[PDB]
């Protein structure tokens, strides 16, 4: 790390607080964060020839934060990768006062590859063909997404070192999912057609249906069954899998611990149902997405080879290969029509969603053997059970925890997914487990005080 | 190194906001 | 021969489920207050930016 200390002390760092920042100011910073995030989402890059091409990485817009065409066009991608850097770089033992280089690398190689991937967006032909862009559009882009990049690297600093109520990336992608929600709620936004005006939002329609339309049944059941736009329907499966997830979240297995080294604190240790908090899904939903993406390049580039026809057929969504038997089934009526599919689909999203779980848990260090551990340094036992026993009765517990976590937030999504709510299951699922999140840290915040 | 605090990352990010919008603004009259 | 595990596996999620602490009426009310008020700071923060930036980005583009 001595040949990369000159270059990781020439980017900002944000200031550990003096104090302990209370939970309200957090509150605030974490709401200005957001709105700082959000407010850049809605600024266009300077340069655009044209967004009229289809979005190659509309897979990874909810995984990512993403927004096409805008300053968080790459999302929380400086965030992601340079954790992922970093944590491959340390099993590789190449990385290694200390906390301050660690920063300063991982913020230098996350702003090295946020360049790499705006020149890759850039060369997409997503803004048009970068030779008509040229050379000065293309490195202006190039600049507005580091420039971009950087301050999203600050906000997820500023949230992570005391400032805001957790990280950037769940935030940025709960905020995300949370918009798309009450966007398809809310929107003032008309589409003409034959036959008349039409708000895109699911509400603000059913009110104009019912105060202009004469026939008041009829209006009623097409702002319930619209084809054509948000649905209230697909609103009130919203709510049911928003209630279900919380349900199901609110599991867990709590263990009467004892101490041993200091007497006289006995405690409660839970062990959640969803022992990863949407981590299963983070990772299928990444999987997938980049499956996807790889797929619609390869359709593009190479179209008609036979290993790019068994790994996915496109129209843009997927009509046969491997990517169509992993994406959720258009409705009830399409798992009808095509059962092997929807067996197929489900039967993958569980078998993932436990894999996850439970390869999370081998490798994040919560696993039964790590949990050992940490009971035997902080002397820790279970009241109706020994000392030397402790490992067997979290391998009893904590595996079939996370597999049954992965198998039921699996379940969730397929579910969500199947009942057409808005924001599919990956939406519901990662934005239900991340204010769960913030929930958590509420409580923990109350029970400090 | 530099040590900012969240203060000057929210003003700094508005600036970048505002130099994005002026880059608009000044393609929009050149062109 | 996966038929043992599978009903090794179910034995114990279904032991497990029923020895969890599920959530009564009052803890589940308000972890859905709670979800339910950031769901509305975050959705309806990015609903009116979203709002106030259309005519912006209209102007300036
Ligand atoms: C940040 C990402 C998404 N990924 S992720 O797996 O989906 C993920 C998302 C979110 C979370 C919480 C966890 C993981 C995390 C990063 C993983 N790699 C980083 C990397 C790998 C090798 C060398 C350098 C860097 C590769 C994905 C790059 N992409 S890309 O530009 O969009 C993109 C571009 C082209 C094609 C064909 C696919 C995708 C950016």
């Amino acid at each position: 790390l001595e040949v990369i200390k000159p270059f990781c002390v020439i980017l900002p760092e944000i200031q550990k607080p003096e104090r302990k920042i209370q939970f309200k100011e957090k509150v605030l910073w974490t709401a200005i964060t957001l709105f700082i995030f959000l407010v850049c989402c809605q600024i266009p890059l300077f340069g655009i020839m044209s967004s009229d091409s289809a979005d190659p990485f509309y897979w990874m817009r909810v995984i990512l934060a993403s927004n096409r065409g805008t300053l968080m066009e790459l999302g929380i991608s400086p965030i992601v990768t340079s954790g992922l850097i970093m944590q491959l770089l340390a099993g590789a033992k190449i990385i290694e006062k200390d906390r301050a280089l660690f920063n300063g690398a991982q913020k230098l190689f996350g702003m090295i590859i946020t360049i790499g991937q705006s020149i890759v967006y850039v060369m997409t032909g997503m803004y048009g063909d970068p030779s008509e862009m040229g050379a000065g559009i293309c490195l202006l882009i190039t600049i507005q997404l580091f420039v971009a990049g950087l301050i999203v690297l600050l906000l997820d600093e500023l949230l992570q070192k005391g400032y805001g109520l957790g990280s950037g990336i769940s935030l940025f992608i709960a905020t995300n999912i949370c918009e798309t929600i009450v966007w398809k709620a809310f929107s003032p936004t008309t589409v003409n057609t034959g036959r008349g005006m039409e708000f895109e939002g699911a509400i603000i329609a059913l009110f104009h249906l019912l105060a202009t339309r004469t026939d008041k049944v009829r209006a009623l059941r097409e702002a319930f069954y619209r084809q054509n736009l948000p649905n209230l329907m697909n609103l009130i499966a919203t709510i049911f899998v928003f209630a279900v997830v919380i349900y199901f979240q609110g599991f867990r297995y709590e263990l009467p611990i004892r101490s041993t080294k200091v007497r006289g604190q006995i405690g409660i240790y839970p062990i959640k149902l969803f022992y990863t908090s949407n981590i299963p899904i983070i990772l299928q939903s990444a999987l997938v997405s980049n499956l996807y993406v790889i797929s619609q390049m390869l359709s593009a580039r190479f179209s008609g080879n036979l290993l790019v026809s068994l790994l996915g057929t496109w129209s843009a969504y997927p009509v046969g290969g491997l990517c169509y038997y992993l994406s959720p089934p258009e409705s009830f009526g399409s798992v009808l029509e095509d059962p092997v599919h929807a067996v197929v689909y489900i039967v993958f999203m569980l078998g993932s969603c436990a894999f996850f779980s439970k390869t999370w848990i081998e490798v994040s260090g919560s696993s039964p053997r790590d949990i050992a551990k940490q009971f035997k340094d902080q002397g820790m036992v279970i009241n109706g059970k020994r000392e030397t026993s402790i490992y067997r009765e979290l391998k009893k517990i904590i595996p079939t925890a996370a597999a049954f976590g992965g198998l039921c937030i699996g379940a969730l999504s397929v579910l969500a997914d199947f009942l057409g709510a808005i924001g599919s299951g990956t939406g519901i699922l990662l934005a239900v487990t991340i204010i769960y999140q913030y929930f958590e840290i509420f409580v923990k915040e109350q029970s400090e005080v | 190194g530099l040590k900012v605090g969240p203060v000057p990352v929210l003003v700094m990010s508005l600036l970048f906001i505002a130099s994005v919008f002026m880059l608009h603004i000044w393609g929009k009259y050149t062109r | 021969q996966f038929v043992e595990p599978s009903r090794q596996f179910v034995k114990d999620s279904i032991r497990l489920v029923k020895r969890c602490t599920k959530p009564d009426r009052k803890e589940f009310q308000k972890i859905a207050m709670a979800t339910a008020i950031g769901f509305a700071i975050m959705g309806f923060i990015g609903f009116f930016v979203k709002l106030i930036h259309i005519p912006i980005n209209n102007i300036i583009v």
